[PDB]
């Protein structure tokens, strides 16, 4: 186990359904930012470096 | 993370406002080489190629 950062969307029951790492890949960085799983085309801004 | 969301925020309005003014052009026209089209002389308005 490690310290790293998840988000976790869950269900109307509250059900775990799906789950992102924010410490996988860039593409997955972004997605613990603008809090989606789809997103659009275009720049966004993640975190610097 | 909100700071940066306003100053990106305004700095994407700059590219806005030069775009709402200059590129009203659909299409580059050549330079002619005639300046003066009836004597009205253009040398100093036209590019020097
Ligand atoms: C959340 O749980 C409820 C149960 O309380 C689910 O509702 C039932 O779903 C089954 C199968 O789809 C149906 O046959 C029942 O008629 C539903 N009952 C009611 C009262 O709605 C619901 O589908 C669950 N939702 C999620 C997203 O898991
Ligand atoms: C438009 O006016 C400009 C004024 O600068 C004229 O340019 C000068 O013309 C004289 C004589 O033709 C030359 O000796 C200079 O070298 C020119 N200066 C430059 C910077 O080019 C130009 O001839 C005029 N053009 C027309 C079509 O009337």
């Amino acid at each position: 186990l490690k310290p790293t950062t998840f988000m976790l969307k869950y269900d109307e029951n509250g059900t775990i359904t799906d789950a992102v790492d924010c410490s996988q890949n860039p593409l997955a960085e972004l997605k613990c930012s603008v809090k989606s799983f789809e997103i659009d085309k275009g720049i966004y801004q993640t975190s610097n470096f | 993370t909100q700071l940066n969301r306003a100053l990106s925020g305004i700095a994407a309005e700059q590219d806005r406002n030069t775009r709402e003014v200059f590129a009203q052009v659909k299409q580059m026209y050549k330079t002619p080489t005639l300046k003066y089209f009836g004597g009205f002389n253009f040398s100093q308005i036209l590019p020097d190629p």
